[PDB]
RNA sequence: GUCGGAUUUCCAACGGGGCCUUUCCUUCUGGCUAACCUUGAGUCCUUGUGGCUCUUGGCGAACCA
């Protein structure tokens, strides 16, 4: 079912990992009832300077509540299988652009639409489980801004090998940079 | 005190700040897992409870409001989160 | 009450520059403040600063060097010609070569020599030196 | 920028606490906050003797760094030391000021007793304020000895200790002078401890 | 300060407070310098090798000097463990 | 720093810079929501409820575990009353003042106190007033108050 | 270089404009250019679906009403 999970595209590595999909509730009862009703919609591959790459997942928006109660699981096998890539999940999340003074007819544009709450929920999502405890901007002598992620404690070993992945992917997909850290 | 870091307060000295008054404001209060032997039931009871907390079943009152905390009522177990 | 942020941010900041501290911890923070202290910055009037977030709206933290003789902000952010900057200052600056009346206009906040640039004008925000 | 050699010895360390240096008065100036380790349940506070020893060092190395060891001046109108900083004087060549201390030493060149050093050391900075005050009109550096109630008001390198007991007093400039030679060259290797004992600097009264 | 020869025109650069970057001026008697001695491995400090530094009378007057001197000196290789960044 | 008198106390309820459910919770939306529902159902104001749940039920924040707040979750369900609730309790408030003057004329202490808080309350209309969630010609009036709490 | 000014390459400065990044003017129907082909034809030179203009119906980008 490499065409049954997927949404109105097939490229190779969806196809992959959508077989992979396959292949990993066929050998489960519970696994096999909660990853069958979730879809998902594209792939895309960027890379770290590691010599290794990351499989972002994107995923419609109300299927991710779902989506988290397996993802510890899920990641581990599709990990465990497509090896030497980092898997990320995250959701598709539609930004509008500003109204311009000439915009001409919009609807008020919602706040969960704003480019704001979207990357701030790229953050949000790029390290589940672990729990962003705090945001931190520097403005440099140089002008540049560096924005300093800080997480918990609880899920540092899930996400300790991935850290510098985070980096790359966000660094793809906002053309923000980004640091991460963890309280003492 | 002529130079010093802001961004990273000792946690020593930031504990002892005021609830507000801190690198970022956040409770000081937390949460309570309760039990009355004669029921075996978890309740949640919060640090600074307002209303005295009744067990689910029994007519039994947990905790008495007080000023600032939660008076606790005696022989009753309790655990932190 | 807190009228004008800016108002407040520049105080700090410049009482502090007087006590000789290095450091300061401005709250809250805007577009505005950030955009002040990045001009001040870019000629290097202060070191380098943090935002720090708490959803509410962002304290910040100032670092100095010493170089800062009195930052300030003009109150009702007057309108200004083009031909106008020149008076201002003409009475804020302490000389002629250098110092910095800050304007916000259409085309960003900016310094006025950037003003005087990018041949545009606005209201007067402040003043640095 | 030091050798390993100037750390803090376990014999020194011993001396220290036998003198009760460590005691620290009962209340602290939000300035010395730092060298104040903990608290004692009575209400007597604790100082980090390894910071007393650094500033011993740094208090040494610049003692040392004058070119002639006639310039830096002892002072104090403080009983105790008096004693201690005449030996200090002897041993090291500084000048002394032992008791009163007369006003305008360092402005006035008129008067007779007019000195025009190049660094003052201070046992207690309250009792002899007068000559910081003065040193503070003339450029002249002062690296006094501070309690925890000590106003560090026209001091630099303070040297944490306890200026009430003089025990403390004695070992502390002792432990001076001997910093100070053992940077001159005088007391040639570091393995070898003073001949001399610190009690030639305590006070005594017949 | 150049005049437009390319030429020096002042009286003199002056000190700056190495605390304080604020200028130490003329007539201000509350200023001062502090040299420290350059030691060698045989714990002999060498006559004419200093690290110095200056302290604006502003700063000495307002009992600041002292915690300035032990930052200062620790961050420039003197002390270790003496002086906190944070409180 | 607090209108009508000269303290200016700073206490209130800080907030975690959480948004998002703490771990230890493990109860689902829709089962607050039923409980939130269920207690307005008895009568409660939107204030009590949080308090009740906040308490008995380790609910820390309405708005974080149900992504609404909880007058959003009364007006939804058809619970919401006329008069917004604080406003409700200043005219509460304005009428007992008024009636323990209607005994104590000499009082003067009253009639001052009196006439702050119907200055509160006045504000406060005009606010609602203007946002529409009180109609247009909506006013205050000693009698109309008495019949509003009787 | 040139018989005091001249412009190209090397280079920064400093400003302006238009794009690609989920994303800026949107159309609806009638007229006018060139571009994509359908299509058999013509002029040139490498034996040509190469280059330059035609004949009916539309795609897309400007254009006017
Ligand atoms: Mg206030
Ligand atoms: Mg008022
Ligand atoms: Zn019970």
């Amino acid at each position: 079912p490499q065409a049954k999970i997927l949404s109105q595209a097939p490229t190779e590595l969806e196809l992959q990992v959508a077989q992979a999909f396959v292949e990993l509730e066929n050998s489960s009862p519970e696994l096999k009832a909660e990853l069958r009703p979730l879809q998902f919609k594209s792939i895309r591959e960027i890379d770290v300077a590691g010599g290794k790459k990351a499989l972002a997942i994107f995923v419609p928006v109300p299927s991710l509540a779902g989506f988290h109660k397996v993802q510890t699981k899920l990641t581990r096998e599709l990990e465990k299988k497509f090896q030497d890539r980092h898997v990320i999940f995250l959701a598709e999340r539609r930004i509008l652009p500003k109204p311009s003074r000439t915009s001409r007819q919009v609807q008020k544009r919602p706040r969960s639409r704003t480019l704001t709450a979207v990357h701030d929920k790229i953050l949000e999502d790029l390290v589940f489980p672990t729990e962003i405890v705090g945001k931190r901007v520097r403005y440099l002598v140089g002008g540049n801004k560096i924005q300093k992620v800080l997480l918990d404690s609880k899920d540092v070993q899930q996400i300790d090998y991935k850290l510098e992945s985070f980096q790359a992917v966000y660094n793809k997909l906002t053309g923000k940079q980004i640091v991460f850290e963890i309280p003492s | 005190v002529l130079v010093q870091d802001l961004l990273h307060p000792t946690a020593a000295s930031e504990a002892r700040k005021h609830k507000l008054k801190t690198l970022v404001q956040g409770p000081r209060s937390y949460f309570l897992d309760v039990k009355c032997p004669g029921c075996l039931n978890i309740t949640t009871v919060f640090s600074h409870a307002q209303t005295a907390v009744t067990c689910e079943s029994c007519s039994t009152i947990l905790c008495t409001p007080t000023g600032g905390k939660a008076k606790l009522s005696e022989g009753t177990s309790f655990r932190r989160k | 009450t807190r009228s004008s942020v800016l108002a407040d941010a520049l105080n700090a900041i410049n009482n502090a520059e007087k006590t000789g501290k290095r450091q300061v911890l401005i709250r809250p923070s805007s577009k505005v403040i950030i955009k002040f202290l990045q001009v001040m910055q870019k000629h290097g009037y202060i070191g380098e600063f943090e935002y720090i977030d708490d959803h509410r709206s962002g304290k910040i933290v100032v670092q100095l060097n010493g170089r800062l003789n009195k930052c300030g902000v003009i109150s009702p952010r007057f309108n200004v010609k083009i031909g106008d900057i020149e008076k201002w200052t003409a009475n804020l600056l302490p000389a002629r070569q250098f110092g910095y009346v800050i304007l916000t206009t259409s085309a960003g906040i900016m310094d006025h020599e950037e003003a005087r640039r990018k041949h545009v004008s606005g209201k007067i925000l402040g003043f640095v030196y | 920028s030091l050798p390993a050699t100037f750390d803090l010895t376990p014999e020194d360390a011993q001396l220290l606490l036998a003198a009760n240096t460590h005691l620290g008065a009962r209340n602290v100036q939000v300035h010395q906050e730092p060298y104040v380790f903990n608290a004692r349940p009575d209400g007597v506070h604790v100082i980090n003797v390894g910071k007393t020893w650094e500033k011993l060092v740094l208090a040494a190395r610049i003692i040392a760094a004058i070119p002639n060891p006639e310039d830096v001046v002892a002072i104090s109108s403080r009983t105790f030391g008096q004693r201690a900083v005449l030996k200090f004087a002897a041993h090291t060549g500084a000048t002394p000021i032992a008791g009163r201390f007369t006003p305008g030493s360092f402005t006035n060149y008129i008067t007779r007793s007019f000195k025009e050093p190049r660094l003052v050391i201070v046992t207690d900075p309250r009792s002899d304020a007068q000559a910081i005050k003065e040193a503070s009109y003339v450029n002249i550096p002062v690296i006094a000895l501070t309690d925890l109630d000590s106003p560090s008001e026209f001091v630099d390198v303070a040297i944490p200790c306890n200026n009430r007991g003089k025990h403390s007093i004695g070992l502390i400039w002792y432990l001076l002078a001997r910093e100070v030679l053992r940077l001159r060259g005088a007391l040639v290797d570091r393995t070898q401890p003073w001949s001399i004992m610190p009690d030639l600097y305590f006070y005594r009264f017949p | 300060m150049e005049n437009d020869k390319g030429q020096l025109v002042e009286l003199y650069v002056p000190r700056k407070c190495s605390a304080t970057n604020r200028i130490i001026k003329a007539d201000d008697h509350a200023s001062v310098q502090i040299n420290v001695a350059k030691v060698d491995e045989e714990g002999r400090a060498i006559p004419g090798e200093y690290v110095t530094y200056a302290l604006s009378g502003y700063v000495r007057s307002r009992g600041e000097s002292d915690d300035s001197l032990n930052r200062l000196a620790q961050n420039d290789g003197l002390l270790k463990n003496v002086w906190s960044y944070s409180r | 720093g607090r209108m009508h008198s000269a303290g200016k106390g700073i206490s209130s309820s800080a907030i975690p810079y959480s948004r998002n459910a703490p771990a230890w919770f493990k109860l689902s939306s829709e089962s607050v929501i039923e409980q939130i529902v269920k207690y307005a159902r008895k009568g409660l104001t939107p204030s009590q409820i949080g308090v009740l749940l906040r308490d008995a039920h380790g609910v820390t924040q309405a708005r974080v575990i149900t992504g609404n707040k909880i007058m959003r979750i009364l007006k939804s369900n058809g619970l919401a009353p006329e008069i917004p609730e604080d406003l409700y309790y200043l005219i509460k408030k304005a009428v007992s003042v008024r009636k323990h003057l209607e005994r104590n004329r000499k009082d003067k202490d009253a009639k001052f106190r009196l006439i702050l808080i119907e200055s509160r309350i006045h504000r406060l209309a005009r606010y609602y007033r203007t946002v529409a969630v009180l109609p247009p010609n909506w006013k205050y009036e000693s009698a109309t108050a008495s019949a509003l709490v009787n």
